[PDB]
């Protein structure tokens, strides 16, 4: 009788309700009349009213128990018999059960070893399977002398806790507030969630990947309302409007009740059972850790025990606390996942049947009081428009309408309190494509005149085929009383020289979000970024965002900023990188369409050569408050490597020219005659206009960054926050190097710019810094003696210094700046802020 | 060709000292 | 305010409060069962529940039951005088504890006046009939070795000790050519099957507030919550309520999904907390439309009733009286009855949402699991309810002086070690899933 067989209680498995449990009723019509009333039940009753009600409890007395014999014996008993205990099935799955059962050991076993093997486990009784990292079945697996083992005790047992309090995603800019990434290691639960990368699957398709099962819905289509005719009666029929508006919420309420009744019993239940799974998951990986411990502590021999003190329940304490840190964690993932899970795949499919249910009704009252209009006497079109006032804002779903249980409440608070959950629309780059990682499953069709990149970089360019189309899910709830806002990271060429009247004047728009001449549009006017609002009747309302053109040097043209859009009652506001920049009332317009396809496409009176590039573009169905927003900007700025003067990545073996930030009109040039840094000043725009100013970029040396060793993960030509490189420079054909002299005596230096060759007085070895914590595109340049050595130099930078006549500026190195930047605020400011300037097609000078 | 570096060695070490 | 009797199991027979009685279930047949009145129209009889079932099913066997229980046996349980009185004097302390407090006194109350009406469905509306097996049981008061001589008695609820499953408790109602008088308006005598020592475990995994426990993992019940829990079934039965509408029913087309009975409404009800929601509210209507028609059936019956053919003794008016305040019917001048449509409605809310046993556990300070849907573990037995150190009609297990009142302490199982005891995996019968593994 070969073949793995494993037995589970019943009591272990799920409990999911049958589609058949649940109500029909919805479906059925109903006849409304002048006197018809609405109908609910709250299952809730007051238990102080119980107690102190003097009217529950009887104050008739007890009639007398004595009577005649029973003669009349009929009855029915009912009869039980027991059935089988045991039912064997055979499954190709491997899902909680059998790996929880790869976890555990027998008693009489010695000498076990974790494994990341699954299959392993089961074949082998000394392994067993566990979940956390390859570096702690590792540790977990060593053997050691007698004297470091007290050392190595105290070492896994420390790293199990960590390993167990895992509470966030290794990438910082997916929009994921909690997880545990481990939890598809340990269960398998739902669609394979052992096999690939969990974190990854779960960022593209949410809570559904856990489920073992996607339940089939009851979603009945609402029955018709039948109006009573009261020919007679003015004030009857007034009341029958009024009547048919009051129950409409009533299948409003109960359609929503009858979702969240199939929610508790089909995907709650799911989440309850794997709640309970990585609750037994991690006790077994503690168990079989102190089985580990114990079982090598006594290979020692019994002098080798008094050299080494251990405590087993200390252990046992300190394990437990780990498990019990890791299980709230557990449970509010989880119950986060529910509750999406339910705001997400079940709501709306409701939400799509009572719409098409409120068109009916719409439909069929507007009639009525076109059958009855001789009646109404001409208060007939105050009817008209009282029903399509009450039917045009739905009712919002709110869970605590169906449950007084505080935890399903406090759940769905939390669920609200969190700002990623008011996410919409959330485009984002997998696999040489654009997709929705909002969780409402937007379609999005991108066609082959956008270039992709995997910086999420996407670039629109003049060509009919250069358009993305984003189709909305209608289901998601905002038409009169707008609370939204929209937020990305735009990157604007610069002007040309001789075609800038074309610039200036001509709008194009480049975001178009329109269905029957209405809804919203993202649009450019050469330096001027613009948002519009437009109502049903035509109306237009415009906030926008200006950045200067006669600025020597420019934060903006052509660099990547950060954008956000907001609207609520009062204000269409624009934020810039995190700050306020402008404000527009915009109570004037009513009813706006924001559920119409968006049409990412240059649309205008445009040049040939024109295109825009974007990156992050995101929706959410609220209003940002400025933390949101400046939350969102420090996250979205986040990376391992340096960005160059644009705002793209900084790379090893790219020519660049250098910029300073505290000498920003000033640039570096070799000497004539002379192995030293000359400081210049940058030559300004030459000629004609009026309207425009700015400072020559492409000026000075052409430098260039090297890497120092080959031994590193050379998949790249991305330079890193704390790399070691040397700063090359072009000189005529060959590639000279920046060194700095051995001996430095004064607080500032001259720095040494000669070929490259292996001297023994001067120091070549340069490590790339970020002091500022804010986001930025300034780097440092800290010389150090070599690798190893602790000890710091100075940093480079620029110097005025004096040099007698029988005042000049100078590429230096500098001691003052190292006592500078690690104050609180951070000087932007400082002369050793460098940032490196690439040759780009969108700069032309 | 090492002299090429020696000679702007000096021309450092006078600039320096200058 | 409610009294509990005070007796021993072997005191003397005196045809009044401790009488030999013939249950329902018996029929006919010779089977009589000596019976104790621990208070007005409630009876213990202290012995196994036997009705339906085969004598050899009380051992444990390679079977079981019920697909959703872990099932201890003990075919040894009640079988000596000693034991029986020790089951009485148990319930006897259980019933003192749920009277400690106004909200357990006032569910024996209502139990106890929610007398049965004097009929069901077959019965005309002209008529009251007291010869039905839902209204009327005997006892036998001849002596010794007599010929048999029988009267009759009214009685709202009988309490037996446990069927061959120990920890099994369940509540009965009674069915006549295939219709319940307590689930039609009427009411009718309940039955219960119940084991104070062998208690329910749960954990609180879910709970972010207090998860002490250390592997002998978890929670034991109190028995008379088990017990109280109960008796909100025996209320709906008694009031005409138990419900009969659309049932939770488990999908069972793959492997891994769990296999129950049906579950109705009032289940979850009863429990109360979060469960209620799972009953959507079109149910919820249609089973308040029920049990209002039921009742409407009920005042036109009160207004039609003319005659009781089965017992000449009995006043018409004092009945319809004692009716009419059960079901919060209202009279008019001329002194026809009706149904007020606010009183109903508060009736109604107080018999299916106001008695839960959420409610009672928090209104009593007592741990219970926090779903019908949580996980149940293996029961435990404890070891003497009758030890004041271990448990009293004040605080159950979570006496102050033991400092067992915070958190629960007293029901914990790893704090409160002297209360219980584990039971041996070999007696205890589960039903299992064996899942051998294929390919392809």
């Amino acid at each position: 009788a070969p073949g793995i067989c494993i037995d589970v209680d019943n009591e272990d498995l799920f409990f999911i309700a049958d589609k058949n449990s649940f109500s029909d009723d919805l479906s059925k019509n109903e006849r409304i009349e002048y006197n018809t009333q609405s109908n609910y039940i709250e299952n809730d009753f007051p238990i102080n009213e119980l107690i102190l009600d003097t009217d529950l409890i009887s104050k008739i007395e007890l009639p007398s128990e004595n009577t005649e014999s029973l003669t009349d014996f009929n009855v029915d008993v009912p009869v039980y018999e027991k059935q089988p205990a045991i039912k064997k099935i055979f499954t190709d799955e491997n899902t909680i059960f059998q790996y929880l059962y790869s976890q555990t050991f027998p008693l009489d076993i010695r000498d076990i070893s974790l494994t990341s093997s699954f299959d392993d486990a089961l074949l082998f009784s000394n392994k067993v399977y566990s979940f956390f990292s390859m570096d702690y079945i590792k540790t977990a697996n060593k053997v050691v002398e007698a004297g470091l083992f007290a050392g190595w005790v105290k070492q896994i047992v420390n790293d199990f806790v960590i390993e167990a309090n895992k509470s966030n995603t290794m990438d910082k800019i997916a929009d994921i507030s909690l997880i545990v990434p481990y939890i598809g290691l340990a269960l398998n639960v739902g669609n394979e969630t052992a096999k690939g990368n969990f974190e990854n699957a779960f960022e593209i398709a949410g809570a559904s990947i856990l489920l073992e099962f996607i339940p089939e819905l009851l979603i009945p289509v609402v029955g018709a309302f039948l109006l009573e005719s009261y020919i007679d009666n003015k004030n009857k029929i007034i009341k029958t409007i009024d009547n048919a508006l009051t129950k409409r919420n009533e299948k409003w309420s109960d359609m929503y009740g009858l979702i969240v009744a199939q929610w508790l019993s089909t995907v709650n239940t799911q989440f309850y059972t794997i709640k309970e799974g990585m609750y037994k998951a991690l006790n077994y990986q503690a168990q079989a850790l102190e089985e580990i411990i114990k079982y090598r502590y006594n290979i020692y021999s019994e002098k080798e025990k008094s050299n080494i003190n251990i405590d087993f329940n200390d252990i046992n304490s300190k394990l437990n606390e780990g498990i019990n840190q890791a299980i709230d964690n557990i449970n509010n993932f989880i119950n986060g996942c529910s509750v999406s899970y339910l705001m997400k795949k079940m709501i709306p499919l409701a939400v799509e049947k009572l719409l098409d249910f409120d068109n009916t009704l719409k439909k069929n009252l507007l009639n009525y009081i076109d059958e009855n209009k001789l009646y109404l006497i001409g208060s007939a079109e105050y009817e008209k428009s009282k029903v399509n006032k009450y039917l045009k804002t739905i009712m919002p779903f709110d869970l605590s309408i169906y449950t007084n249980d505080t935890i399903l409440i406090e759940m769905f608070n939390k669920y609200n309190s969190e700002i990623l959950n008011n996410i919409i629309l959330n485009l984002r780059y997998k696999d040489n494509n654009l997709i929705d990682l909002s969780g409402y499953g937007a379609k999005v069709e991108v066609y082959d005149g956008v270039e992709l990149n995997d910086k999420n970089q996407f670039k629109l360019t003049s060509s009919a085929n250069s358009k993305i189309r984003v189709t909305q899910n209608q289901n998601i709830i905002n038409s009169v009383f707008l609370d939204f806002s929209v937020s990305f990271w735009i990157r604007i060429p610069k002007y040309k020289n001789d075609g800038i009247q074309n610039y200036i004047h001509n709008e194009y728009t480049i975001i178009n979000c329109m269905k029957n001449n209405s809804g919203w549009k993202i649009s450019i006017r050469g330096n001027r970024i613009i948002w519009t609002l437009i109502d049903i009747n035509g109306k237009t309302k415009s906030v926008f965002f200006e950045y200067n053109i006669r600025e020597d040097i420019s934060e903006y043209i052509n660099r990547w900023f950060f954008v956000t859009i907001t609207n609520n009652l009062n204000n269409a506001k624009i934020y810039i990188n995190g700050k306020l920049e402008s404000n527009t009332d915009i109570k004037d317009i009513r009813e706006v369409i924001a559920n119409g396809e968006i049409i990412f496409k240059l649309d205008g009176d445009i040049d040939r050569t024109q295109f825009i590039w974007m990156k992050y573009f995101s929706i959410f169905n609220t209003e940002l408050s400025q933390s949101n927003i400046e939350e969102r900007y420090k996250i979205q700025s986040y990376s391992e490597y340096l960005k160059d003067f644009w705002g793209n990545p900084l790379m090893y073996n790219k020519e660049y020219y250098m910029f300073n930030a505290g000498n920003k009109n000033s640039y570096i040039k070799l000497k004539k005659d002379s192995p030293v840094g000359e400081i210049l000043t940058r030559s300004k725009y030459n000629q004609n206009s009026k309207y425009i100013n700015y400072r020559d970029l492409y000026i000075g040396e052409k430098f260039i960054i090297r890497r120092k060793s080959n031994s590193q993960s050379i998949n790249d030509d991305i330079v890193r926050k704390e790399d070691y490189i040397y700063l090359d420079f072009f000189n005529l054909n060959q590639e000279w190097r920046v060194y700095t002299y051995k001996y430095f005596k004064k607080e500032e230096m001259k720095l040494f710019l000669a070929p490259i060759y292996d001297s023994d007085e001067f120091y070549n070895t340069i490590q790339i810094k970020e002091y500022d914590e804010q986001p930025t595109y300034s780097c440092q340049l800290l010389f150090k003696k070599d690798e190893e050595s602790t000890d710091e130099i100075g940093l480079i930078g620029i110097h005025r210094f004096y040099e007698s006549g029988i005042y000049k500026d100078y590429f230096c190195i500098s001691k003052w700046y190292l006592k500078e930047v690690k104050r609180k605020p951070y000087n932007l400011k400082l002369g050793c802020n460098w940032q490196f300037i690439p040759k780009d097609e969108g700069w032309t000078e | 060709k090492e002299d090429a570096f020696s000679k702007l060695k000096e021309k450092f070490m006078n600039e320096l000292h200058k």
